[PDB]
């Protein structure tokens, strides 16, 4: 297996990590410390930059740094009043924040980081600080809330008036991870601090493409917050979403990844079941990119259990948006799934045929027989009832009935009536 | 390691994590769970509205009701059909024949709702309102908002409806909420064009233009930005009207903006076009120097040379706040 | 319980105590007992002796009548982080027991927000 | 067809090949051959008399699944299924070679995640 090869690369790097750890123990003014930092940075850099299976190599490296020297070492280096020390150490952090690294650095010394945020002048420093927070806003709602009480939100917002590419990429990605990982009152805090009004200069850039894309994923998941929905819209930012999604391509940046796990994907399907245009389009976009990637790897099963496939059968069935429908179909075919036809809006005039078609298009094809028996058509459908279903159509589970009526409503919600 | 089971804290230790939110608490709980060598459950999903059948099964296990996971995957119980589960539904269709079971399942279901998030479904936080009423009134947030009700409309519900539609059964709670509502009506009665146009180089000043937009909007200034990324389609049709609608006219003097406006006597340059129309309508024109060097008058077409007469404002990328208050002093 | 519906039912009748949980499992307390219906006490609170129902209820409408249930620092503590800490806590206790809004440097870090 | 094979001394010519001191995949596949043959009871008695199934278990012991699973990067949903009958047989050789190839393809399909 390749695991032996990863162990091989480790048997090389771990000694280098010991050399570094040694080099860090001597409290050099700015020379030996910085040297050790810079080198161990490259050691884990080529680990991430390992063209072979090198992800888990870097994971083992950060594991060793946590089990040998921990983070508290680096934490104290962050309180060393010398800039360069802080900067380099922060760079190191920026590459070592694994989930467990996040847990530790949170529990022990996130407040130190919070002290680093108050100072923002060195663009190289600020870049690192931003990325660190970005990874940290992925940890826990409590962690976020703490970052919110602290100027852990003020800093990323102050940093939206500068021009560093990686910095702004960090800030956008950060606030996006925040909103998706903050919590109800947290999104509140976001908008109440003019969050969208500072996601604006970034999604609007003529400079970077992933910058705007993520910067719009942010406002998009925000749109899942009805409570601030009205303020988000008033910011004048959700306009930029659909044009941009139209502009770019799923695959062209799916290959800029090679993406997510079974939980960073699932935190997005709620973007597809929303009521708003922006959430649907960005959701279909990211889902199409990850569908291409997971089909390349062949891991096309996760989507089913998280179940976006059903939604992808709805952002077309009752769709009306071209870009939305196109991206949805593209993800459906990259997942190799039955693209349904756009159903007929003149639901009054549905004959038994489209009744059967529709019955399938909701995964209730299991009843198509019963309905073709009872001649359910565009009228007898819309006036279906409880006793009718449960008794004559044998749908014995109200839990079924409760669901069928749900979809039936959404259908009517789409249904046209110019005939009746 | 057997005493804990019979005293039964293990169940609690599966709850000081499941609906946990405290890091130290959760950590110590997991540590005890592993020292007892017990299945640490995952922190369940707060967006209970959006629970698919999967997490429904996961949760069903995480309460020791995995014995029903089969029945629920059969009935497609999800983040909605779950929250609206009822007595007859459970006992009859889901075969949970013991009410003593049902009484317990509903107990946990309540605690779940007590934790459940609703940022997708509520619109005006009936959640915290019920919460501020009673810390355990939160258990009917979805029970309500599944009936088109909110703050502003709670004041006219009947008691009966709250029994029939909202599915609450503790008549005491019914009277309590209702009385709270008629008071919500009484003391906290829920009652019922541009000013600034942005002209900017399509690439260079775009960044700073967005910055100015943000600033002035945060200061309450109706600002119009050239949202279009094409500079095409309707060639100078609606944007000119937007110019006419903005009393104040903002222009970012970015490097390389005016050289494509020089000697465009054909009025082809959209920026130039906006310059001419804003000049003609006598708007409050605001040019903003940032890295741009002043050109010759004659090299510009006469219809746009008038901008050189207005005050140039240099932008400080540091004192952007002071730069913006200075900018605001010029507005009308 | 939060406000001892227990002893209240007790002071009413030594064997009325048998519905404490029967009540507080319905969000009721002292201050809110005065507006329960009889029916609720049959349906929600699950008591069945209608005599007891009338008796409690009558007691409540009286609870409303005679015993109607109605609705920054002054002192800062500076102390050595280790030496005076004990005596500082003592002073805190004393002055609080005397009704003095006292602020103690609760933080054990002397760090964070400097 | 397997009849025709053995009747033409098939195993007796799979012998010089699974016995090679030269190639490792050569013998391995050369033994997979006699192994699936062993699923033929009708010739089972002749296969055994050829004196070839002896070499199977020693060889399987010698080599490794992964070391040659990486010599692939394997099969599809039908070139795999034509082998599980090697695991449900009654004989030692079929079981061992079947578990071997299955372990290699399990490593590969886990690498891909399939």
């Amino acid at each position: 297996g390749a695991g032996t090869e990863v162990q091989d690369a480790l048997e090389r790097a771990l000694p280098e990590l010991q050399q570094a750890l040694s080099a860090l123990k001597q409290a050099g003014g700015a020379r030996a410390v910085g040297a050790g930092l810079a080198e161990v940075f490259q050691l884990v850099e080529e680990a991430w930059l390992l063209p072979a299976v090198g992800r888990e190599v870097a994971q083992g490296l950060c594991d060793a740094i946590r089990l040998d020297g921990g983070l508290d070492l680096l934490l104290r280096l962050l309180q060393a009043p010398e800039l360069e020390t802080r900067v380099q150490a922060a760079r190191l952090l920026e590459q070592i924040l694994v989930a467990e690294n996040r847990d530790r650095v949170a529990r022990i010394g996130l407040g130190v980081i919070l002290n680093l945020a108050k100072e923002r002048e060195p663009v190289e420093l600020a870049r690192s600080v931003a990325g660190i927070l970005e990874h940290m806003f992925k940890h826990s709602e409590e962690t976020c809330q703490r970052l919110v009480a602290a100027g852990g939100l003020d800093a990323v917002l102050y940093w939206c008036r500068r021009t560093d590419p990686a910095l702004l990429r960090h800030c956008a990605l950060a606030l996006g991870n925040c909103a998706l990982h903050g919590g109800q009152a947290v999104q509140r805090r976001m908008v109440e601090k003019r969050a969208a009004e500072w996601l604006f200069p970034l999604a609007f850039s003529k400079e970077d493409e992933l910058l705007r894309l993520h910067a719009c994923l942010a406002v998009a998941v925000l749109a899942t917050n009805k409570e601030v929905e009205r303020e988000v819209e008033r910011s004048g930012t959700l306009a930029l979403v659909e044009p941009l999604v139209a502009s770019l391509d799923p695959g062209r940046f799916a290959r800029c990844l090679v993406g997510r796990g079974p939980d960073d994907l699932q935190r997005l399907v709620p973007l597809l079941d929303s009521n708003r245009l922006e959430a649907q389009c960005i959701g279909a976009f990211y889902l199409c990119a990850e569908a291409a990637i997971k089909s390349l790897q062949g891991k096309t099963k996760v989507f089913s259990d998280i179940g976006a496939i059903q939604s992808l059968k709805r952002l077309v069935s009752y769709s009306t948006n071209g870009t939305k429908s196109a991206l949805a179909k593209r993800a459906l075919r990259l997942l190799g799934e039955e693209v349904p036809r756009p159903i007929l809006p003149s639901v009054p005039s549905w004959k038994e045929a489209e009744v059967q078609t529709w019955l399938q298009q909701i995964g209730f094809s299991k009843y198509c027989e019963s309905f073709r028996e009872q001649q359910v058509d565009g009228d007898l459908l819309l006036r279906l009832t409880e006793e009718e279903l449960q008794t004559d159509l044998g749908m014995k589970s109200g839990i079924t009935r409760k669901r069928f009526f749900r979809e039936l409503t959404e259908l009517k919600t789409f249904a046209n009536y110019s005939t009746c | 390691t057997k005493v804990f089971s019979d005293i039964g804290a293990i169940q609690s230790l599966k709850r000081l994590v499941s609906y946990s939110t405290n890091g130290t608490k959760s950590a110590l709980a997991k540590r005890a769970l592993r020292l007892l060598g017990e299945e640490v459950p995952r922190p369940i999903l707060p967006s209970v509205p959006s629970w698919k059948e999967a997490e429904v099964q996961t949760w069903l296990q995480q309460i020791g009701f995995s014995k029903y996971c089969e029945s629920f995957r059969e009935q497609q119980v999800d983040g909605d059909l779950l929250l609206r589960l009822t007595e007859e539904e459970l006992q009859t269709d889901l075969g949970m024949k013991s009410g003593i079971t049902r009484k317990r399942f509903f107990r946990e279901l309540t605690e779940l709702k007590t934790f459940a998030n609703y940022s997708t479904c509520d619109r005006s936080n009936l959640a915290d309102w019920l919460g501020s009423l009673d810390p355990r009134f939160r258990q009917y947030t979805y029970g309500l908002v599944s009936c088109g009700l909110d703050r502003s409309l709670l004041h006219r519900v009947s008691e009966q409806q709250l029994l029939e539609d909202c599915g609450i059964h503790l008549g005491v709670h019914r009277a309590r909420i209702l009385t709270a509502a008629r008071e919500m009506l009484h003391s906290p009665l829920p009652c019922t064009t541009p000013d600034v146009f942005i002209s900017y180089r399509r690439n260079s000043g775009s960044q700073l233009a967005s910055l100015l937009k943000v600033h002035l909007q945060l200061h309450g200034f109706s600002v119009f930005i050239d949202v279009e990324k094409l500079e095409a389609g309707k060639f100078e049709d609606k944007l000119i009207q937007s110019v006419m609608g903005a009393r104040n006219f903002v222009l970012v003097l970015s490097p390389g903006a005016l050289d494509k406006c020089m000697q465009d006597h054909d009025c082809k340059d959209w920026v130039h076009k906006q310059i001419v129309t804003a000049l003609s309508c006598g708007k409050n024109i605001v040019p903003i120097i940032d890295g741009f060097e002043w050109p010759e008058p004659q090299v510009l077409p006469e219809d746009m040379q008038a901008v050189l007469t207005f005050n140039g404002i240099k932008w400080s990328h540091e004192y952007q706040e002071a730069t913006i208050e200075k900018i605001i002093r010029f507005l009308q």
